[PDB]
RNA sequence: GACAUUGUGAAGAGUCAGACUCUUUACUUAUUCGGUUAAAAGAGAAUUUCGAAGCAUUAAGCGGAGCCAUUAUGGCACCGUGACU
RNA sequence: GACUCCCUGGAAUUGGUUCAGCCAGAGAUGGGGACGUUGUUUCCGAAAAGCACCGCGUGGUGUCUCGUGCUCUUUGAACGGCCCUUAAAACACCAAGGGAGGCUAUUAAUUUGCACUCAAUCGUACCGAUAUCCGCAUUAGGUCUCCAAGGUGAACA
């Protein structure tokens, strides 16, 4: 047969991410000296829209403390943030909307946003609109924190990972239903070529697995294993188990 | 250890010398082909460049394809004596630069044309 | 006094002045062949090495190479100057020196012909040396491990030499070289015990020791 | 899964007769990943927030020694500190 | 020259105001001012042009006063609606902060205005379609755009 639709998804063609208008990405400041020992005050400049993202993003600058000139950083905000606040970076900043802390000063039960998988990553977890993640507990004697991270799980990462306080903006953004297919459409127009998906079962047997026959059935289980080949891994890959959910998972 | 204030390393500058060749690439000069005989090539005689010449003063010539409006202002001077007050260049269909040179009042186009020979 | 010259002190603290222009060498980002010099060195440190290799990091101490020196450049081969001079003298019309060249001084060391020998400490390969500390020590020739192969270089009017061995020295300077004969086995020759089994490297960095240290006092207390 | 890349230490068990084998653990220099315009890392020494949409650059001060012109007055030029090792 | 901005002053018995909005003790109404792109002229260009007419074998006369609009096109102003859609980048010019520096009250630095020289190279014809293109061709096919009169009528039917 023919490749199937994954498998082109690979070469990065047309399937090649639309960021014509993207307004940067979002990235807390690098790590340095008084991030490391105190704080710097920044302002937040603007509260901008990112094509492609439900979350607002804010610029906010900075001033460089090595040379006469100001650096400005795009960071998804936090819900309350707005023009003209102050925000403080770095391991004495107090526990405010908006700052940017080392998670081992927080105390159980606060909310976070932008945390850092690793120590300098600037950020990777907790991004989308109205996320967040909660420290859960701390460790000091290893120097560690326990996370709970939006998907239910939990994390544990070094006390001095940064974290921005409080949840994403635009939260609430998944609750109107997107009732045109136009509305999806341009949806996807802002973000990658994936939109419409076709059925398996409706193609023909040279492009998937499903297609063909004389009804359109799977014929075979849907539920696919780990380590199936590139043009065969599809469906239900790996599912350890398959049905609605019938109480807590 | 050479106290260093910037962070960027970058490469020291060294002394460069000019070229000093123990001989000449080229034993003599190329001589310049482009000179006022190549330049100008034949006056052009159709009657609509005798009627250029007769009514606005303006010689017409057929010209190498290399020469641009400067080397034609030059060229004319030094063949005929003549001043030139603007120079304009098309190239013919058939890939032909056609020169008008319109001539400072001073001169006359028909009295240089005569002289030339195209008339 | 004039009262308009005012004092007006900089607050570098963090979110204050710009900072001055400090001294950052130790962050600067060199170079990649700089880069390879420092780590290959720390490499050379870090790890631990044979006995056979470690011999040579280990080489005469200053007032002793002064002294090796100084009796050395009393048999200098002949310079340029003196080779132009003697050149048309000679047309009109060989002393003791120093030797050098692996072959050259281990042909003499076989032959029981050198009295002293003297090893550049940095022979790079260090393969072409590595015999000559036990050769000599099996024939029993006088031999130390000199710092500064571009030194002996000099001494010998080239650029490097990784080795060199005196033949034979003049009646004035012979008490100059037992002395210094004396004093290059108290430190090579009759220490063979210690060379053969010492191991060097394993020097970790000062981060780690002090790291090690932090660890071992808290569990201390 | 085995062998090589693959190094340096501890504890336990088992084999032997100081070695090997494993299991756990520690180190960093091989190796791998990340941040940065490679900008304050480790030891030691002294001992900016009432969350205000402002500016912050081409050193003041101190100390030490110099030069030029007619003691002095003029003008012009360095080093250290300020900026801890 | 709408919008916007400034000064005075202090508003409920609330006012101003758009087709629609909306605005005001964070200073409305009233009164008085500032700015500016689009644009207009009993003005230069300029009637010595073009146009219409009358003559001669190169002349002459006139080219003027007004109105009107749910009218169209283009331009401009000011708003409102829509997005899980938010609607380029570079070059280049300009401005501001800064005050390193520069000339030294009949000198000088320095702007201002006139006068002067130059502005290379390549394309420029014509068709652009029921005959100049693609389809074997002078083929009922296909092939991107701009300008758009009167009547009837809602109307580019």
């Amino acid at each position: 047969g023919r490749r199937i639709r994954i498998q082109r998804k690979g070469a990065g063609g047309i399937f090649k991410s639309h960021n014509k208008h993207r307004k940067g990405a979002s990235k807390l400041r690098p790590l340095d000296y008084a991030e490391r020992h105190g704080y710097i005050k920044g302002l937040v400049k603007d509260i901008i829209h990112d094509p492609g993202r439900g979350a607002p993003l804010a610029i906010i600058a900075f001033r460089d403390p090595y040379k006469y000139k100001t650096v400005k950083t795009t960071v998804v905000a936090a819900e309350g943030m707005h023009t003209g606040q102050f925000i403080h970076c770095g391991a004495k900043a107090q526990i405010q909307i908006g700052n940017i802390v080392p998670v081992g000063t927080l105390p159980e039960g606060t909310t976070i946003c932008n945390v850092e998988n690793k120590s300098g990553d600037r950020g990777v977890i907790a991004r989308a609109s109205g996320n967040y993640a909660t420290v859960i507990a701390h460790n000091p004697d290893t120097k560690k924190t326990r996370i709970r991270l939006p998907s239910g799980a939990k994390k544990v990462v070094q006390s001095v990972n940064r974290a921005m306080i409080g949840l994403v903006a635009g939260g609430g953004r998944t609750d109107k239903p997107l009732l045109k297919a136009g509305r999806s459409y341009h949806k996807y127009k802002a973000k990658r070529n994936s939109w419409p998906r076709v059925r398996g079962v409706a193609m023909n047997p040279v492009e998937h697995p499903h297609g063909g026959g004389n009804h359109q059935h799977i014929g075979h289980p849907s539920t696919v294993r780990r380590d199936a080949s590139a043009g065969k891994k599809v469906g239900l890959i790996a599912a350890r188990r398959t049905g609605r959910i019938r109480g807590g998972k | 250890k050479n106290v260093r204030t910037s962070v960027h390393f970058r490469r020291p500058k060294t002394l460069v010398t000019a070229r000093a060749p123990r001989y000449a690439r080229k034993s003599a000069p190329a001589r310049d082909k482009l000179d006022s005989f190549a330049v100008i090539k034949a006056p052009h005689t159709t009657e609509s460049s005798m009627k250029k010449i007769e009514d606005h003063n303006t010689l017409v010539f057929i010209v190498d394809e290399k020469a641009n409006k400067h080397h034609i202002k030059r060229a004319v001077h030094a063949l005929y004596n003549v001043k030139a007050v603007k120079v304009n260049t098309l190239i013919t269909p058939l890939q032909q630069k056609k020169a008008y040179v319109r001539l400072a009042s001073d001169y006359d186009a028909l009295d240089v044309a005569n002289k030339i020979g195209f008339i | 006094k004039n009262p308009l010259f005012e004092k007006r002190a900089r607050n570098f603290n963090i979110g204050q002045d710009i900072q001055p222009k400090k001294d950052v060498t130790r962050f600067v980002k060199w170079p990649k062949y700089i880069r390879l010099q420092r780590q290959s060195a720390i490499l050379q440190k870090r790890l631990k090495v044979p006995p056979t290799i470690n011999q040579f990091r280990t080489a005469l101490d200053s007032q002793s190479a002064r002294q090796a020196f100084k009796l050395l450049d009393k048999y200098r081969p002949e310079s340029t100057e003196a080779k132009k001079n003697r050149l048309r003298a000679r047309a009109e019309a060989r002393p003791n020196t120093v030797r050098h060249g692996v072959n050259t001084i281990t042909r003499l060391v076989e032959t029981r012909r050198a009295q002293l020998v003297l090893i550049a400490h940095d022979v790079n390969p260090l393969e072409i040396v590595l015999h000559l500390p036990a050769l000599c020590r099996k024939y029993n020739v006088p031999y130390a491990i000199i710092k500064g192969k571009a030194s002996l270089g000099t001494v010998v009017r080239r650029k490097t030499t990784a080795a060199v061995a005196l033949v034979d020295v003049n009646p004035e300077d012979k008490s100059a070289l037992n002395k210094l004969v004396e004093t290059v086995n108290n430190n090579f020759s009759e220490r063979h015990e210690e060379i053969r089994k010492h191991w060097g490297g394993g020097v970790m960095s000062a981060k780690s020791d002090a790291k090690k240290l932090k660890i071992e006092r808290a569990r201390a207390r």
